[PDB]
DNA sequence: GGAGACTAGGGAGTAATCCCCTTGGCGGTTAAAACGCGGGGGACAGCGCGTACGTGCGTTTAAGCGGTGCTAGAGCTGTCTACGACCAATT
DNA sequence: ATTGGTCGTAGACAGCTCTAGCACCGCTTAAACGCACGTACGCGCTGTCCCCCGCGTTTTAACCGCCAAGGGGATTACTCCCTAGTCTCCAG
């Protein structure tokens, strides 16, 4: 079955932002 | 094989209802007559089957509106 | 206009269509008939000649609209 | 946050297409809107319990569509409610089951599966994107075709009207974006090239995008670099200013919250706009100032996403998925931020 | 739902494959993907034929009303 | 083809609503029942070998609704 | 000289289309030859049929009813 | 769905070697178009069905002279 | 006069339609056409024999047509052979099987079977009539159609053309006389009542009307008054001066001899006389000029209905065709019809 | 079969012409 | 011009008819025409099976090849 | 039934059909076919009788029949 | 292996099924008229056509080699050679 | 009555099919290119309007006989509603 994987608010570094 | 005229205006005024000035040229017209000639032909027939079939001879209604439910009329 | 489907070419249509015996109301409820599928088929017909950016419809029209219909010919 | 799915199947069991709330709603209940499968839009009852966890409570179910419906919006008044899909017929439902809806003008001129409607800020005039390659502008009031944009090449799956009321924003399958002016009737704008966008390969037929509530910026999903958020401005639409990466599955939905909030940057202006992104299974949370995203749901529906919708006040963040289960995010009190 | 037994459809469909060609094997998917697609079609025709009858005014069946539906479909 | 057992043929005619069937339906209701099975395994492999396999497939059954109109 | 207007790479993708893998170059030339004779006899009663309505000009009509005379109508 | 151009300069040919004087609708161009895309699609089926039954993929003209000889349009 | 039964089949026992002799001979031996339901157009070569019999040669057989032929005709000059039928092919023959044929130019745009074929004086004009409810004027050196003629309603199955060059006479299926002015080409009269002709029930397939070789007088088989001839003028196309009554069967052809005889009630008055042939579905009726009863009458010579006749170029032979597979002649001596001008 | 009747030139009155 | 036996095609044409409606009276001019329309389309799909069989290169001809004909034919 | 055509009829009108290496199941399939091509033409035959209210078929009613599937 | 189902089978009974008015709505009849067919400007305003534009992905040559047409030799089989019996068939 | 039409047997080998053998010209890029496609837009022009008049064939109304849709009732016929072995599909 899934396996549920939560973050809560941390004010992830995986989905960091990239400009140009 | 209807009257030209009256079925060409009748088909003027049904297209007017979408939305007015409509022109149709006469090759989509005499496409249109055709069309409607192979519905009508095709459905009296199928109704001549299902009346003799409801053993009558003369012509019922009921006929055509099963003949719609069948050919997924409604 | 809508009584124009004409009360004897009705009955030749039967004739054609090898109709035995008619009656009355069968000569406007040829014409509800008439005139719903007819809706329908210039309904996808405009359509279709709107895709085309035409502001008149073409038998190319009512052609694709007998085959979405299941009536080609 | 907390996220609440909804495990009890609203349409016997057959795929969710579109959400939408009542825009006419300006207290604690919202009224949410479904379109699936079974022909029929099931207006519900959505509001927080005690604890906080949201409820959903059915109103009201429309059968009158003969085929499967794709999208149902609400007026910006709330008032009508637009619903269109397989049959392709554009209704325009109003409050006359829990209450009863009856539709007021038929909106017909499309063949087959309407997937976007856009609700223009007046609520009197109409975008209607379909499979049939066109855009066609309707009058509400008239209930009458006004103008046709058909210069689509492929399954048009997304549209969105200027709040400004200037152009119109069009996202086809074609992966190409095509913006008309909406006093010359024309197009004003193409980019195809920065392909940018997502070819036939992404499984959502939807690409549907959104203007910033105050119309500056535009978000379109489905894009490539890898499978991105391009962002676009007024001043400039043949180049974005920046996309959001969104590794994985190609992002499908673009939703803003109607509520604007304070300063805790894309666009500088005094006040931040949250905007929630459904990608084909996950969902990250972005704001105005923050470039980064503040929230990320994921691993909640066993199937593709199709819609999303903010609440009213939102409070509400609705999630559709093709697996006949919906899903809502709930805020705490202004958590989002503190409103203007 | 199903009401139809998998074996008896599986050996008919065999039996036409090895009247067509042999070494053709069929998957228990589509097998069953098939079967109930045929279910669908029958049973629609069957109810099809049914409001025929309806109209035949005679709650009892006969097959020669299903060949005018069969002929109104154009199959053969 | 006799596997289509007559019983299962009363059956789902009761779910279909009907009373009082006649006997002889059973011949001509498997008769058009293989027309169509053939018509439909006809597309099914005329799909497969464009797509050069050899086993049926959902994909093909899905393309014979879509071909034939019952979608 | 417009008979070569029907190029490789066209007949070779509506080969592809038509059920085949491997064509040889050599029926390029009897492709564009089949095509010029069939059209040749298609519009010859394409022509005959607009000319019985009066017209200098040839309608989409006429193509119909000239496959109904060879019998493909579409 | 094949070209567009070099049909029509096809077409413009065929006409003029038939006679001068003579004008062409857009949409019955087009349908012409589609026209003979489906009867040479067609007889290209026929060209497959030949071949296979030929027990060879690659194709000679001998098939598609069958083709005509066979349905004997000429 | 003596008339000669052709009892071997010249299109291998098939109907025969059409016969014309070459209007380029000029001296005893004719040339004869022949067509058939064989696809094929059979010259003949058909002169007087020592007892004054007639005698059939064959001389070339053209196959090029597809399908059945229903009308073939010579030139006035008799240069080029006109052959059109099912296939609904005009062919122009030419002498490049005891001699050969080629065909010139393909006067295409006809439909179905052509029923009647006329060639203009000068031989550069057509007139086609067909099934198609049209005829067509085409250019001989040209190859081409230059006019249309579309206001037929019916199986068109006879047109001539008019010696004088001024109008196109046209019999129609649907009773119905056309006239088109070789100027205008429109519609100069047209007659319907007096019905005025024949309906459909009549059972041959042509309806061959031919204008007198002067072009002063119209001369219209398969009337209605009992089956008639009715004749016209050019004074006045709109009302018969006289009616030929042929009771029994229907007057299906009508030929006038080339050969202007001296005159010996009369239908029209100038210092020549001519002699014509009318052909019905089982009688052949032989009229003058000056006379109103027909000196000649020949009948039970063919077990089905008769298709065509032809005159030769001297008025020497009258050939007479069936639709029993079988032709016969009618063979007249030195001048027995009368003295040529 | 047929029985043929011919008639020679008589210089018949049942075809006589009746003029208008 | 006929070779098939014109009595056994004439009982054939007759039981045929029997199977479908009872007492049929069938004249010799039905019958021949039956049979005309008989060998006509016999000989020309035989003309057919002949000139696709030298297509095929074999002298003999077996009815993968009248199936192939009847499969362009659009019969079935 | 369907046995009124014989194999040796099969051959021989084969044989004027241009053929000489003939094989056995042809004799078979040839019935098939012929049955298949009547049933129509039948079928059209009855039509076209009802139409003119005539019991017994008629050389002119088979001869318009196969005008119409093409084959006069 | 073992448990639902089906296949084989009486009962009558409700469901088709054919007969008998039976009348009322329907099949031809008549008079004319009323729209049905048509044609002719009128050029006004609708319509396509050619070509220019550009520019870009479809079109063209070719390596190149190897998957596919082409040839040899089986080689083993089902006709068609002759026929001896039945055997339906015309009268 | 006989009389030609047919049928079924025996095997020689002619030839369809299978395997082995062979070469050669469709894929498969890489690069040149070109016309294909898209709009304007002036120029051509074709379809046309639509009225009435011309005029004329068909439409419509009403009659009157009468054919048939349906009712009534007697008539048979066919799935109950278990009864029972079975048999085999599917689970263990």
């Amino acid at each position: 079955v899934l396996q549920p994987v939560k973050i809560g608010c941390v004010w992830l570094q995986q989905f960091a932002a990239c400009f140009l | 094989l209807i009257r030209k005229l009256p079925f060409q205006r009748l088909v003027r005024e049904i297209a007017q209802d979408f939305k007015t000035d409509l022109r149709f040229q006469s090759s989509a017209v005499m496409a249109l007559q055709e069309a409607c000639e192979a519905y009508l032909v095709g459905l009296f027939e199928d109704t001549n089957l299902c009346a003799i079939h409801a053993k009558r001879v003369t012509i019922m209604p009921k006929d055509i509106q099963l003949a719609r439910r069948i050919r997924g009329e409604r | 206009n809508i009584q124009g489907i004409t009360k004897p070419a009705i009955r030749r249509l039967a004739r054609r269509g090898g109709v035995k015996r008619i009656s009355g109301l069968i000569y406007e409820e040829t014409r509800g008939v008439l005139k719903v599928f007819l809706e329908n088929v210039i309904r996808d017909a405009v359509t279709y000649t709107e895709h085309a950016k035409r502001k008149t419809v073409t038998a190319m029209d009512v052609v694709y609209a007998l085959k979405r219909q299941g009536r080609t010919l | 946050m907390k996220v609440i799915t909804c495990e009890i199947a609203w349409h016997n069991k057959e795929p969710v297409y579109s959400l939408d709330f009542q825009h006419g709603t300006a207290g604690r209940i919202h009224r949410l809107a479904s379109a699936g499968v079974d022909t029929n839009v099931r207006i519900w009852k959505v509001e927080k319990g005690p604890d906080g966890k949201a409820i959903v409570e059915f109103l009201s179910n429309l059968a009158r569509h003969t085929k499967a419906v794709n999208v149902v919006r609400f007026s910006p008044t709330g008032e009508i409610l637009a619903s269109g899909g397989d049959d392709a017929v554009i209704l325009l439902w109003k409050v006359n089951n829990k209450e009863n809806w009856t539709v007021v003008k038929t909106l017909r001129g499309h063949l087959e599966d309407v997937y976007d409607i856009c609700w223009a800020t007046d609520g009197n005039l109409m975008a209607s994107a379909s499979v049939d390659n066109t855009a066609i502008i309707w009058d509400v009031s008239k209930g009458q075709k006004i103008s046709i944009f058909n210069e689509h090449k492929s399954y048009v799956q997304g549209v969105t009207w200027d709040p400004l009321g200037q152009y119109v924003a069009t996202l086809s399958c074609d992966r190409v974006l095509r913006v008309y002016s909406i006093q010359k009737k024309r197009v004003a704008f193409n980019v195809s090239k920065m392909r940018m966008f997502h070819d036939d390969s992404m499984k959502s037929f939807f690409r549907r995008l959104s203007f910033t509530p105050d119309g500056s910026l535009l978000l379109t999903p489905a894009g490539c670099v890898m499978n991105t958020t391009y962002v676009f401005s007024r001043k400039n639409l043949k180049r974005p200013i920046a996309h959001l990466p969104c590794p994985g599955k190609a992002t499908l939905a673009v939703r803003c919250c109607p509520v604007y909030f304070e300063l805790r940057e894309l666009m500088s202006l005094p006040y931040r706009l949250v905007f929630a992104v459904a990608s084909e299974d996950s969902v990250l949370l972005y704001d105005t100032q923050q470039s980064f995203p503040f929230g990320y749901v994921s691993n909640i529906h066993y199937h593709t996403l199709s819609d999303i919708s903010w609440s009213s006040d939102g409070a509400f963040l609705a999630i559709s998925s093709t697996d006949g289960y919906c899903s809502f995010v709930t805020f705490e009190k202004d958590e989002l931020g503190i409103p203007l």
